[PDB]
DNA sequence: TTTTTTTTTTTTTTTTTTTTTTTTTTTTTTTTTTT
DNA sequence: AAAAAAAAAAAAAAAAAAAAAAAAAAAAAAAAAAA
């Protein structure tokens, strides 16, 4: 891949051969044993979704020894759980303490107490949604620097190593493999981090007075193709569509909070084109 | 030991006494009347029956009788300016209505209270709580454990109780569990609690309180507006009695001039306690007009005029040359530096010189400590934002005249 | 899809036997294993003893 | 003693046997159970609806079912009641007898979860006000809503809350798989019909059926279902009625100007006279309406000076616009020098208008623009 | 061997600090006009 | 094709409340003193 500058300056049988391509990957795994053996770290960083792959080395291989898998690819995990983690399920030793690096200070010194216990690390996606800043790999290369850590990760977008300096690159003593399945990732875009309709159902939930108030911004927007709050609270209290000023202005903000109204500055749009709303007037009449 | 004694103040098994005097107080005997008049016309003292706020004692008897009677269990809210008349009418109700117990016309009943700003967190609206049903000091999640184990299960023969809740803005925070808990109670049939709610704004259920705790404070309000000037004028010659010792007008001049500024009944008390205490001095025994005049001069205070004329000869070059640079470049808020331009300019004219920019920078905290100016810290110095905080025609009333 | 992927949790632990030389018998034992190690020994004290005399 | 009381008696506004307005919602209610029940299969649930609907009415009234009581264990948990968002683990742990090691909230959880994982009746564990767990990250919310994905787990859980899309919003992340998501229930606001059933229903609890003809209920739930439809304040405004009523007729059954005085009921000094002037003096003739308290306070002091009364300095002034704002007709936005305190008027000029009710100093005192 | 005294650890409770929300104001980018 | 300016949206303070960490005080178990 050699790109050239002048872009930026001018601006069935697939299932058979996934399925040969993972028992190709399947057989990596004594030598990835091996390797993890010598002191270096496996990385992937194939097309597809590598989880299942990692799932299979964790099952068919390290069914005995201590494992944390690591969902990077979780849009709520932080550091500080996968420290707390191993400080209290690995090594019984409490809560970590709040600051980062005095709880891979401990982690090395106690770690340095017990050798032949390996602790293997896997990190699904380590450019993950919580782990893209400089201080959580700094955590996971200082982490990954123990030698009785060992650490297998996956890495999906292409400005990965923008983070790793030459520093975290040398702690982080990477093997690079070339594990590309063409599996969707059905698991990593499931979470949060990656209307007509809605409209009329929370407009069935509401009271008649509410619809009324609804109506008459629906009409206002509809005659001028924003309205100001004075035009509405002159429209409600005309037809006794409401008592005073304060039950208005929390009547609008129940509209703000389910999405029918947008207050601007009072300014109040509704965020649906015209034509549409001259069909769901005509709904309601 | 005092940790022993502190156990036995959780426990609530000893008094919190206080010292006592080692000479007697003064008789009431001894007493002069313009000394009766002061002690009477004392906020602390409350009246047994309270003037002009009859309908509103009518209103939360009849209230508080009915759910008595009924052993059922609600809600009010009563609100107003402060100084109205609401915790003495409704301490007053409650008074009457455990006369009415003691006497077996009513069922009997009991009353807890408490008072929003007389807690340091709204959490301890529970330890105030059960402090008043037991006497044991504990922790908030046990006293509120131990108060849902009271309210929600049913054991007969439960008493009713009457909660007072004075200042209920103080209990609500953003999660308002304390003030859900507190009006969600009555809601249940095994608690025979009838909440009482005081506040100042008329609208506070629906400014800052959630939609569900609104729906269980219910709609059953009340509201005591401020005093009008002859309501004000009743309630001090309902404090001084019989006697002569304040002049007719003089009273018609307090209540006239509090009752157009607040309605407050203590603003009212307290001027006429000063002017009692100007005619003291004077060696008069009645209160007439002007001792009145001079009290309302001192209670009601306007001493910033008095402040710019003893301000020194170059904090008032100051305060000229702010008003100008004001006047000269439109905008309220002037930098230091045009400031002492003007200045330089001013004195120039007066035919005095000026201190140099260090010197000026000490006037100008001098008089941002009095709050004559708005001012910031002088660490930015030639370049700090200077706010007016007199207007520019009191200086001018003080300066020329 | 799966249950060792959770909706809550991000991390998952696999003590087995963790308190407060990898591979088996039958790699170490071989000759190329051995061999290995030897000639990794000596070229890592060689480095070091050069990197030393470099400071020194 | 008498009717009256009797009536004001029976409304009550409190926990109840009988839901007239709710049939369909209870059967639903019941047919989710019965078939979670012998299918053995668990199953959420997110029942939700305005405040006074009828739902934790509902679900006490099922958690009273001898059939229910007999073949599951039932479990009510309200969500204000709890210390912290993390203690849900321990009162649930309270709430079904498990012993513990104890002194940290994992181990509660550890606990709940081999309670799941073994069994002998079916959990139902109901979390009435479930919009109190709801927090940043929502570790709680997530872990209790995953219980039914479990494996060998027979807890079917009902929350309760009043928005209608707190599991759209606040559980994002179970719309990714479908065993996750729960099955929706809205109960909707009650009608007019239905809030004259329930009174009606409530009157002849106790026989009290003649105080209330029924012109007057048809008038009264044709207000408060338009409102809010909720039955709580038109419980309110009927027990009000009555204890009005009873002061004012000491058998009269309620008028309709009685019901209507107290419906249109339900549904000042002179320097706040002047303050209320100026501001909508200021506000009618300029067009910049950021208002600081200074800049109200010179205006305010030339009205005074023109009417030549004594006008209060900045310090009286702060005190009088802060009573004002008690009112309701303001809305000081605080800043950090009392000078410049922002009053932003919530009430439109006519409001004012009739509020003040002095027209002879309103229409003096805004036609005097040459004091601004 | 059995009762009492003093220590250490653990647990709970309170206080302080850091993080989060939430409101207001500012700055940057966008849309629409002008050359 | 490129400049500008009126308004909208991203962001920047900040300020106010809460989550969590620290610190202290009280309670349960431990180990020694002593009858
Ligand atoms: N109608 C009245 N007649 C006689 N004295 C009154 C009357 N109203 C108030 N007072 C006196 O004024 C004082 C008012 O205190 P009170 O407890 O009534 O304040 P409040 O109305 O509850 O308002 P807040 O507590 O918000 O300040 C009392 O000490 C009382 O002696
Ligand atoms: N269908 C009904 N028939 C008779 N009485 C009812 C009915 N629905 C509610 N009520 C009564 O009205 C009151 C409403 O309280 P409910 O338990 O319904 O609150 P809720 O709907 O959970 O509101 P929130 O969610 O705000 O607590 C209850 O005391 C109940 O007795
Ligand atoms: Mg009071
Ligand atoms: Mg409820």
């Amino acid at each position: 891949f050699v790109p050239e500058s002048d872009g930026y300056f001018h601006s069935a049988e697939h299932e058979g051969s996934i399925n040969a391509i993972m028992e190709e990957y399947r057989s990596y795994f004594p030598k990835w044993m091996c390797i993890l053996n010598e002191g270096f770290n496996i990385l992937l960083y194939g097309l597809g979704s590598k989880h299942q792959l990692l799932q299979s080395f964790h099952r068919e291989v390290l069914h005995k020894q201590t494992v944390l898998v690591v969902n990077g690819f979780f849009p709520s995990l932080t550091i500080k759980d996968m420290l707390d983690s191993i400080t209290s399920d690995i090594l019984d030793a409490g809560i970590s303490p709040a600051n980062p690096h005095e709880a891979v200070d401990m982690i090395e010194e106690e770690f340095a107490l017990i050798p032949e216990t390996h602790l293997f690390l896997i990190v699904h996606n380590l450019d993950g949604a919580m782990l893209r800043n400089v201080k959580a790999q700094a955590i996971l290369s200082r982490l990954a620097r123990i030698p009785n850590i060992h650490l297998l990760a996956s890495i999906d977008h292409i400005n990965t190593p923008l983070l790793w300096d030459q520093g975290k690159l040398c702690s982080f003593n990477f093997s690079w493999w070339d594990c590309t399945t063409m599996l969707p990732y059905t698991n990593e875009t499931a979470f949060e981090n990656s209307a007509l309709s809605s409209m009329r159902s929370v407009f069935s939930s509401l009271t008649t007075n509410s619809r009324g108030i609804y109506m008459l911004i629906v009409k206002y927007q509809l005659k001028n193709k924003g309205m100001p709050f004075r035009d509405l609270y002159s429209s409600c209290r005309e037809a006794f569509l409401v008592s005073s000023d304060l039950a208005l202005r929390a009547q609008l903000t129940e509209f703000l909070d389910h999405k029918l109204v947008k207050s601007k500055r009072e300014q109040l749009t509704i965020p649906i084109d015209g034509a549409l709303l001259q069909q769901f007037l005509e709904e309601q009449e | 030991t005092p940790s022993q004694k502190m156990k036995k103040i959780r426990a609530g098994e000893l008094s919190p006494s206080m010292q006592q005097r080692t000479d007697l107080p003064a008789k009431d005997s001894s007493k002069s009347e313009l000394q009766l008049a002061r002690e009477q016309l004392h906020v602390s003292v409350v009246p047994k029956s309270l003037p002009c706020r009859e309908r509103e004692f009518e209103n939360i008897y009849a209230f508080l009788e009915g759910k008595i009677q009924d052993q059922c269990g609600g809600c009010m809210y009563v609100s107003g300016v402060p100084g109205t008349g609401k915790t003495a009418t409704v301490t007053g109700v409650i008074r009457t209505l455990q006369r009415m117990a003691k006497q077996n016309e009513l069922p009997a009943f009991e009353y807890l209270e408490i008072n929003g700003m007389r807690l340091t967190e709204p959490r301890q609206a529970y330890v105030q709580i059960y402090k008043q049903l037991t006497g044991k000091t504990v922790s908030w999640e046990q006293a509120h454990a131990l108060l849902e184990k009271r309210f929600t299960t049913p054991a007969p023969r439960r008493v009713t109780t009457v909660l007072l809740v004075d200042e209920l803005d103080i209990l609500c925070n953003r999660r308002q569990d304390v003030v859900y808990n507190l009006l969600d109670w009555p809601t249940k049939s095994a608690a025979k609690l009838v909440v009482v709610t005081i506040a100042n704004t008329m609208d506070l259920p629906e400014r800052l309180l959630m939609g569900k705790v609104t729906s269980r404070l219910g709609l059953t309000r009340l509201t005591f507006q401020p005093y009008s000037h002859k309501q004000l004028q009743e309630i001090v010659t309902a404090r001084l009695g019989g006697s002569e010792t304040f002049k007719g007008e003089a009273v018609q001049l307090v209540a006239r001039k509090v009752a157009a500024v607040s309605g407050d009944a203590r603003r009212a008390l307290d001027i006429c306690r000063r002017a009692t205490e100007i005619a003291d001095t004077a060696a008069v025994k009645c209160v007439t007009m002007l001792h009145v005049q001079q009290a309302l001069a001192e209670m009601i205070a306007s001493a910033k005029v008095q402040a710019i004329r003893n301000c020194s000869r170059m904090e008032q070059i100051f305060l000229q040359a702010i008003a100008a640079e004001v006047t000269r470049t439109g905008v309220e808020e002037t930098t230091f530096m045009g400031v002492y331009q003007q200045v330089e300019t001013i004195a120039a004219f007066m035919g005095v010189t000026f201190p140099p920019p260090g010197r000026a920078l000490r006037l100008c905290s001098k008089l941002g400590a009095e709050r004559l100016i708005i001012s910031e810290h002088s660490r930015n110095d030639l370049f700090q934002k200077i706010l007016l905080n007199v207007s520019a025609d009191d200086i001018h009333y003080a300066l020329r005249v | 899809m799966d249950p060792t992927i959770s909706v809550s949790k991000g991390c998952f632990v696999y003590k087995n036997g963790a308190t407060r030389s990898l591979l088996g018998k039958e790699v170490v034992q071989q000759p190329f294993y051995e061999e290995y190690r030897k000639a990794w020994n000596q070229i890592n004290d060689h480095i070091a003893d050069l990197q030393h005399r470099s400071y020194a | 003693r008498n009717k009256y009381q009797n009536a004001r008696r029976v409304l009550n506004s409190a926990e109840t046997q009988n839901l007239p307005g709710r049939e369909s919602q209870l059967q639903e209610l019941r047919e989710f159970f019965s078939n979670h029940l012998e299918s053995q299969t668990s199953g959420s649930l997110y029942v939700s609806g305005q405040p006074g609907t009828g739902k934790t009415a509902c679900l006490s009234l099922l958690l009273r079912d001898p059939d229910f009581s007999k073949r599951l264990q039932r479990v009510y948990i309200n969500c204000t009641s709890i210390a912290s968002v993390g203690a849900v683990y321990k009162k649930l742990c309270t709430e079904l007898q498990l012993k513990v090691s104890g002194r940290t909230e994992r181990d509660h959880l550890e606990a709940i979860q081999r309670h799941l994982k073994t069994a002998k009746r079916m959990l139902l564990l109901v979390l009435d006000e479930i919009d109190q767990l709801c927090t940043s990250r929502q570790e709680v919310l997530y872990t209790i809503f995953e219980w039914p994905a479990l494996p060998g787990s027979r807890i079917l859980l009902v929350g309760i809350a009043n928005s209608l899309d707190l599991t759209d919003r606040a559980l994002m992340r179970l719309n990714a798989r479908c065993e996750l998501k729960p099955r929706l229930m809205h109960f909707p606001p009650y009608s007019k019909q239905q809030i004259v059933e329930i009174f009606k229903s409530r009157l002849a609890e106790a026989e009290v059926l003649d105080v209330f003809p029924p012109v007057t209920l048809q008038l009264l739930a044709a207000k408060v279902s338009a409102i809010s439809g909720d039955v709580r304040r038109a419980l309110d405004i009927g027990r009000r009625v009555v204890e009005i009523a009873e002061q004012q007729k000491r058998l009269k059954p309620v008028q309709v100007t009685q019901v209507a005085a107290v419906l249109n009921k339900v549904y000042f000094p002179l320097q706040q006279k002047l303050m209320l002037c100026t501001l909508v003096l200021m506000l009618r003739n300029e067009r910049n309406k950021d208002i600081s308290m200074g800049r109200l306070h010179e205006v305010y002091r030339r009205v005074c000076a023109k009417r030549n009364i004594l006008a209060l300095d900045q310090a009286e002034f702060t005190g009088t616009v802060d009573l004002v704002e008690t009112r309701g007709i303001l809305r000081i936005m605080r800043k950090k020098e009392p000078r410049l305190h922002k009053v932003l008027l919530q009430w439109d000029e006519e409001e004012v208008h009739a509020a003040l009710s002095d027209k002879q100093l309103i229409a003096s005192i805004l036609s005097d623009t040459a004091c601004l």
